[PDB]
C-alpha cells in the first residue's frame, strides 16, 4: 500500500554497559571499546516537531527515548533500504516483537497507525526471508539502547528507567546489560525510527560510540558505579595514569 | 618542533632522543640562586 | 642446597601441599543428541553465495557415531586441540554449510584470498572452531552436468566476516553504466558450477560444513559425552566445571550473579566463583596450599635431629606434624 | 618509543600490564632525589 | 614537643614511606598475574583444558618467562631499596 | 611504493644516488624519500612532540587545574591565562609579581600554589 | 607462584634453572640483614 | 605492510619485548647511578 | 632446463584470473596474499 505523509544536548556521562559475562566486586577495571564520550553532542528530535529521517550508522548507535504513551515502535536498518539490498526490520506491533532480515520494499514514509493498531505502512512488499524471530504474544519512561554490529553480528544493548523531567536528558548513572547478539550478517549503513501515529507526546535522542579506554568502579554489590573517560580532560588523564 | 625539522641533517642526536620520547627537565633551582647562596654563605662566614 | 651435608641454621622449604585426593564432575544433564544426521545428511546443500547457517542448541556432541558411514578428506580445528573436544562445552554452537570446487577448498581458512574468501565467503582472523570437508562427486553431479551450484564472480568490494550478499545487480567494468541490461563491460556476477561425474579431482564438487563456537566464557547447553558426579563441599577435590579444570575446596557463596553471567574472577583472573549447572548454586573455590615451613638443624656432622617450624598456622587446627 | 604511532603496536603493548608505569615512577622517583639532595646540599642558610 | 607529635602525622612521614612502598610493590606483582603476555590466555587451566600437550608448551613457556621477568625486577627493586636502608640504619648506629 | 607512515613531508637538500631510493636514521627509521612521479626529495619528521603536564590540588579540594606543555612556546599555538616560563608554556594559571615560598614544585625557578574566587 | 599446582607447569618449569633458587637466595640475605641493622642500631649497650 | 594481522603479531611480540629489556636494564643502571649521586651527594652536605 | 624470464614495468592486478584460471596449489614466502594488491616489487623474475 504505502503512503506520503536541529536540537543538541550533552550526553550527562551516558554511555556504559557491561563489556562482558563475567563477576567482579571492588575492583577497578580498564576496557577498550566503543563507548559513548562523555559530555558528547547528542541530537534531540520531538514527536509531539515530527521527524524521523534517515540516519547514517557510522559505527554503532546509542538511541534514548523519553515517552509517556510507547511512541517508538522500532527501527529499521540497511544500506539502500529497497528490495535491491537485505535489510532488518525490529518492529512492536503493541501484541508481539518482530525481529526480520528481508529485501523489504519499504514505503517512503513509514508508520504504524492507532485509532486499535490499523495500519501498516512500513514496506511495500516482502521477500527472500533468511531470518524471522517472534516472541510470544503480550513524560514517565526513559528508555536506552545501544547498537553494535561486529564481523556480522548485531548485539543490542537496553535499559530502562522512569523519568519524571520535561525536557532535558537526566543527569545520573546508567548501565546497560547485553540484551541480544543475532547472526544477520548483512550490512547496514542507515537506519529510521518507526513511530506510533494516532489518529504523539515524546521525545528521542540519538548518538555516535566512538572507541575510547574507560575506567570502570564496581560496587561491592554485582554492579559499577562510576566510570572514567580518559581522553576528556587532562584530569581524567591524569586518574587513569 | 620549529628548529627540530630544520636544515639539520641528522648532526644533532637531541632531535633524534626527543623524536623517540627521551626528554630533559630542568632543575628546580637555577645557577643564579645557587651563586646567591653561595655568596651568602661567604658573606656569612667572613663576617661573623 | 643440593648437597649431601647442611651446617647448622634455618632454612626454608616448599608450600604445605593439602592433596586433594578426589575427582568431581559437573555438567548440564542435558540427554538428547545433536543434529548429526539431518545436518550431514541434507540432500541437497546451499550455494556459496548463499551459505546456510544453522544454531544448534541443548545437544550432546558425541561425534563417535560418525565413524561407521562418515568419511572426510578435509578436517581441521582452530583454537582448539580435537583431542579434548570430548570433554569441552560449547556456548554458541552455528554451523555453516555450502558446496564448492575442490581446488578452492584450501582457500576457507583465516588469512586466506581468492575467489571464494573474497567474493562469496570469508572468515575472521581470531576465527575459533573447526572445518570440515568432503567429496561428494557420487551426489551432486549428475549426467550431462548440474548447474543448479552458482557463485559469485565480480563485486566492487572485499567481503567483511561472516557477511552475505545476495544482490543480483548487473556489475559494471567500464565507465558506461550498465542499465540493467547485458553489454560490453557489463556483465551478471553469478556463475554456475559445471559439476559433472567425469570431470578431475579438482573440479568434483566438494560440501564444505564449518562449525562455529566460544568457549569458557558464557553458559553452555551444548557439552561433551562426559557424565557428571554428585558435589562435595567443605573438602579439596579435583573439579572440571563445564570444560574447567582445577583444584580447591568449594563452600557456599553469598555472592548473587546476573543471570548472563557464570564465572567470576579476581584480579589475577584466577577463578573465585561459580555457578553450578544443576543446582544453580553459586560456589566460593579457595586454593589448598598454604603455609611456609621452616627446617631448624645443627650442623649434620654433629647429629641428625631436626625441628620443623609452620608459618601462621595453629597446632591445635593440626595439619601438622 | 616502544611503538611511535601504528596503533596495532599501542593495541599490542596492553597485554604487557604496567611495565612502563613502573619506569615512569622509578625515574619521577630518580628526579625528585635530585632536586632534594641539591636542597639539601646549598639550602642551608635561612637569611640572604 | 608533647603536642607537636600529637599536630599532625606527616612529621612521621620519612617512616610511613618505607611501609607505603613495601606494599605499593606487593600489591603491583600480584596484579601482573592477570596479564596474557602474549598468550592465549592469562589463565594455565584454560590453556591445559583447550589445548593439548604439544600446543600447551609454547603457550606456558612465554608465561613463564614473563612472570619470572616481573619476579627478577621486584628482586632487583628490593635490592636497591634494602641497600638505601642500609645506608640509612649505618647513619643511624653512627648518630647513636 | 608500499612503505606505510604518517609524518610531515618537506623538501630536501639531499641528493641520492641513482639506485638509492630511501634514506635512514641510526634507528632504521625512514628519513627521505625520492618521489615515484616528481623524482624530488623529501624528508619525512614524525608529528607527536612536547611533554604535558598536569598541576592539581587535592581533588577532596577543588577540580581546577593547570596544563603545562614542555619545551614548546605559547606563540606558536598547538597550545589550549598564558604564561611563558622557562620550562614550557603554563595554561590555567595567572602569574603574580611576589614571592613566596615554593609548594607544588614546577621548575626553572618557578613554583606554583592554590590561593584564594580561588584559584592557581 | 609462576605455576599454582598444574604439574605439567612445574615440570615445564625445571628446564629454567635455579633461578627460583637464586630469588630465594637474594631474599633471604636481605631478610638476614633487616636484623642485623637492628640489632646494630639498637644492641650497644650490654647492661639493662 | 607487508605481513597480515595474524602474522605480524608474533614478530611485534619479539620486538616489544627486546624494547622492554633494554628499557629496563636502562633504567636499572639510572637507578644504581642515582644511589650513587645520592651518597656524593650526603657526602658533600656533611663536609659543608 | 626450467624457463627464466624478467617482468618490468606493469599492473600486477590478478582480479582478470579468476574468470578462467583454477590453481591446484598456492603458496607465498615472505608477504601475506591479502597485501600483495598494495605492494610494488624491483625484481620480478618468473621460473616455469
Ligand atoms: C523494539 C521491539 C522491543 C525490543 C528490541 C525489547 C526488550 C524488552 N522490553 C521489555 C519491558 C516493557 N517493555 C515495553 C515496550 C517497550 N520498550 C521499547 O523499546 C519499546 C519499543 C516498547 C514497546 C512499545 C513496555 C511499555 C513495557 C512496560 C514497563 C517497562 O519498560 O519495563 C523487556 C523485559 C520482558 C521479559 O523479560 O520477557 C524486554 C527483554 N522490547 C520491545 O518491544
Ligand atoms: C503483530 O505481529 C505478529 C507477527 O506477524 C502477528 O502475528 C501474526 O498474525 C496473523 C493473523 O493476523 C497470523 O496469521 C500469523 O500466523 C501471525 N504470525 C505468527 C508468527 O504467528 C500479529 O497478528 C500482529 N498483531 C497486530 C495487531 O498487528
Ligand atoms: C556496505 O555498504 C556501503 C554503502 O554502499 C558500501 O560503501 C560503498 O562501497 C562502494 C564500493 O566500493 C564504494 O564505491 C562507495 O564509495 C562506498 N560508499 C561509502 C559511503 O562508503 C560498503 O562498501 C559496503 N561494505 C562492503 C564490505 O562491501
Ligand atoms: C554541538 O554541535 C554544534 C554545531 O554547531 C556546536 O555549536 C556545539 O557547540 C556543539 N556542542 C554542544 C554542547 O551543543
Ligand atoms: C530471492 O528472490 C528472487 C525473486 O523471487 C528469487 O529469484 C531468488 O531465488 C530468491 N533467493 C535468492 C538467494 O536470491
Ligand atoms: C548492593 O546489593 C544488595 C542486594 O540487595 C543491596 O541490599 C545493597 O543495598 C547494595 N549496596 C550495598 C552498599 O550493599
Ligand atoms: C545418512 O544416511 C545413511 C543411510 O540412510 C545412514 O547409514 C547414515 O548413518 C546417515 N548418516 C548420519 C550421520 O546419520
Ligand atoms: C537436571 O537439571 C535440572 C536443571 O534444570 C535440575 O532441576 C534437575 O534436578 C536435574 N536432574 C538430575 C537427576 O540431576
Ligand atoms: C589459634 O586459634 C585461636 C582461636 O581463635 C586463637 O585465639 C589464636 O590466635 C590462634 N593462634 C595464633 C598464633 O594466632
Ligand atoms: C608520469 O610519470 C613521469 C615520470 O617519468 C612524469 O614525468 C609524469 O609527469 C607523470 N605523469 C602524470 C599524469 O602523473
Ligand atoms: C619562542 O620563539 C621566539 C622566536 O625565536 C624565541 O625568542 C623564544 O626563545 C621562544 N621561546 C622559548 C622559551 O624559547
Amino acid at each position: 500500500q504505502c503512503v506520503n505523509l536541529p536540537a543538541y544536548t550533552n550526553s550527562f556521562t551516558r554511555g556504559v554497559y557491561y563489556p562482558d559475562k563475567v563477576f567482579r566486586s571492588s575492583v577497578l577495571h580498564s576496557t577498550q571499546d566503543l563507548f559513548l564520550p562523555f559530555f558528547s553532542n547528542v541530537t534531540w528530535f520531538h514527536a509531539i516537531r515530527f521527524d524521523n529521517p534517515v540516519l547514517p550508522f557510522n559505527d554503532g548507535v546509542y538511541f534514548a527515548s523519553t515517552e509517556k504513551s510507547n511512541i517508538i515502535r522500532g527501527w529499521i536498518f540497511g544500506t539502500t533500504l529497497d528490495s535491491k539490498t537485505q535489510s532488518l526490520l525490529i518492529v512492536n506491533n503493541a501484541t508481539n516483537v518482530v525481529i526480520k532480515v528481508c529485501e523489504f520494499q519499504f514505503c517512503n514514509d513509514p508508520f504504524l497507525g492507532v485509532y486499535m493498531e490499523s495500519e501498516f505502512r512500513v514496506y511495500s512488499s516482502a521477500n527472500n526471508c533468511t531470518f524471522e524471530y517472534v516472541s510470544q504474544p503480550f513524560f514517565k519512561n526513559l528508555r536506552e539502547f545501544v547498537f553494535k554490529n561486529i564481523d556480522g553480528y548485531f548485539k543490542i544493548y537496553s535499559k530502562h528507567t522512569p523519568i519524571n523531567l520535561v525536557r532535558d536528558l537526566p543527569q545520573g548513572f546508567s548501565a546497560l546489560e547485553p540484551l541480544v547478539d543475532l547472526p544477520i550478517g548483512i550490512n547496514i549503513t542507515r537506519f529510521q525510527t518507526l513511530l506510533a501515529l494516532h489518529r504523539g507526546a515524546a521525545a528521542y535522542y540519538v548518538g555516535y560510540l566512538q572507541p575510547r579506554t574507560f575506567l570502570l568502579k564496581y560496587n561491592e554489590n554485582g554492579t559499577i558505579t562510576d566510570a572514567v573517560d580518559c581522553a576528556l580532560d587532562p584530569l581524567s588523564e591524569t586518574k587513569c595514569t | 618542533y620549529g628548529d627540530c625539522l630544520g636544515d639539520i641533517a641528522a648532526r644533532d642526536l637531541i632531535c633524534a632522543q626527543k623524536f623517540n620520547g627521551l626528554t630533559v627537565l630542568p632543575p628546580l633551582l637555577t645557577d643564579e640562586m645557587i651563586a646567591q647562596y653561595t655568596s651568602a654563605l661567604l658573606a656569612g662566614t667572613i663576617t661573623s | 642446597l643440593k648437597s649431601f651435608t647442611v651446617e647448622k641454621g634455618i632454612y626454608q622449604t616448599s608450600n604445605f601441599r593439602v592433596q586433594p585426593t578426589e575427582s568431581i564432575v559437573r555438567f548440564p544433564n542435558i540427554t538428547n543428541l545433536c543434529p548429526f544426521g539431518e545436518v550431514f545428511n541434507a540432500t541437497r546443500f546451499a550455494s556459496v553465495y548463499a551459505w546456510n547457517r544453522k544454531r544448534i542448541s541443548n545437544c550432546v556432541a558425541d561425534y563417535s557415531v560418525l565413524y561407521n558411514s562418515a568419511s572426510f578428506s578435509t578436517f581441521k580445528c582452530y583454537g582448539v586441540s580435537p583431542t579434548k573436544l570430548n570433554d569441552l562445552c560449547f556456548t554458541n554452537v552455528y554451523a555453516d554449510s555450502f558446496v564448492i570446487r575442490g581446488d578452492e577448498v584450501r582457500q576457507i581458512a583465516p588469512g586466506q584470498t581468492g575467489k571464494i574468501a573474497d567474493y562469496n565467503y570469508k572468515l575472521p582472523d581470531d576465527f575459533t572452531g573447526c572445518v570440515i570437508a568432503w567429496n561428494s562427486n557420487n551426489l551432486d553431479s549428475k549426467v550431462g552436468g548440474n548447474y543448479n551450484y552458482l557463485y559469485r564472480l565480480f563485486r566492487k568490494s572485499n567481503l567483511k566476516p561472516f557477511e552475505r550478499d545476495i544482490s543480483t545487480e548487473i556489475y559494471q567494468a567500464g565507465s558506461t553504466p550498465c542499465n540493467g541490461v547485458e553489454g560490453f563491460n557489463c556483465y551478471f556476477p553469478l556463475q554456475s558450477y559445471g559439476f559433472q561425474p567425469t570431470n578431475g579431482v579438482g573440479y568434483q564438487p566438494y560440501r564444505v560444513v564449518v562449525l562455529s563456537f566460544e568457549l569458557l566464557h558464557a553458559p553452555a547447553t551444548v557439552c561433551g559425552p562426559k557424565k557428571s558426579t554428585n558435589l562435595v563441599k567443605n573438602k579439596c577435590v579435583n573439579f572440571n566445571f563445564n570444560g574447567l579444570t582445577g583444584t580447591g575446596v568449594l563452600t557456599e557463596s553469598n555472592k548473587k550473579f546476573l543471570p548472563f553471567q557464570q564465572f567470576g574472577r579476581d584480579i589475577a583472573d584466577t577463578t573465585d566463583a561459580v555457578r553450578d549447572p544443576q543446582t544453580l548454586e553459586i560456589l566460593d573455590i579457595t586454593p589448598c596450599s598454604f603455609g611456609g615451613v621452616s627446617v631448624i638443624t645443627p650442623g649434620t656432622n654433629t647429629s641428625n635431629q631436626v625441628a620443623v617450624l609452620y608459618q601462621d598456622v595453629n597446632c591445635t587446627e593440626v595439619p601438622v606434624a | 618509543y616502544i611503538c611511535g604511532d601504528s596503533t596495532e603496536c599501542s593495541n599490542l603493548l596492553l597485554q604487557y600490564g604496567s611495565f612502563c608505569t613502573q619506569l615512569n615512577r622509578a625515574l619521577t622517583g630518580i628526579a625528585v632525589e635530585q632536586d632534594k639532595n641539591t636542597q639539601e646540599v646549598f639550602a642551608q642558610v635561612k637569611q640572604i | 614537643i608533647q603536642d607537636s607529635l600529637s599536630s599532625t602525622a606527616s612529621a612521621l612521614g620519612k617512616l610511613q614511606d618505607v611501609v607505603n612502598q613495601n606494599a605499593q610493590a606487593l600489591n603491583t606483582l600480584v596484579k601482573q598475574l592477570s596479564s596474557n603476555f602474549g598468550a592465549i590466555s592469562s589463565v594455565l587451566n584454560d590453556i591445559l583444558s583447550r589445548l593439548d600437550k604439544v600446543e600447551a608448551e609454547v603457550q606456558i613457556d612465554r608465561l613463564i618467562t614473563g612472570r619470572l621477568q616481573s619476579l627478577q625486577t621486584y628482586v632487583t627493586q628490593q635490592l636497591i631499596r634494602a641497600a638505601e636502608i642500609r645506608a640509612s640504619a649505618n647513619l643511624a648506629a653512627t648518630k647513636m | 611504493n608500499g612503505l606505510t607512515g604518517t609524518g610531515v613531508l618537506t623538501e630536501s637538500n639531499k641528493k641520492f644516488l641513482p639506485f638509492q631510493q630511501f634514506g635512514r636514521d641510526i634507528a632504521d627509521t625512514t628519513d627521505a624519500v625520492r618521489d615515484p612521479q616528481t623524482l624530488e626529495i623529501l624528508d619525512i619528521t614524525p608529528c607527536s612532540f612536547g611533554g604535558v603536564s598536569v598541576i592539581t590540588p587535592g581533588t577532596n579540594t577543588s577540580n581546577q587545574v593547570a596544563v603545562l606543555y614542555q619545551d614548546v612556546n605559547c606563540t606558536e599555538v598547538p597550545v589550549a591565562n598564558v604564561f611563558q616560563t622557562r620550562a614550557g608554556c603554563l595554561i590555567g594559571a595567572e602569574h603574580v609579581n611576589n614571592s613566596y615560598e615554593c609548594d607544588i614544585p614546577i621548575g626553572a625557578g618557578i613554583c606554583a600554589s592554590y590561593q584564594t574566587s580561588q584559584s592557581i
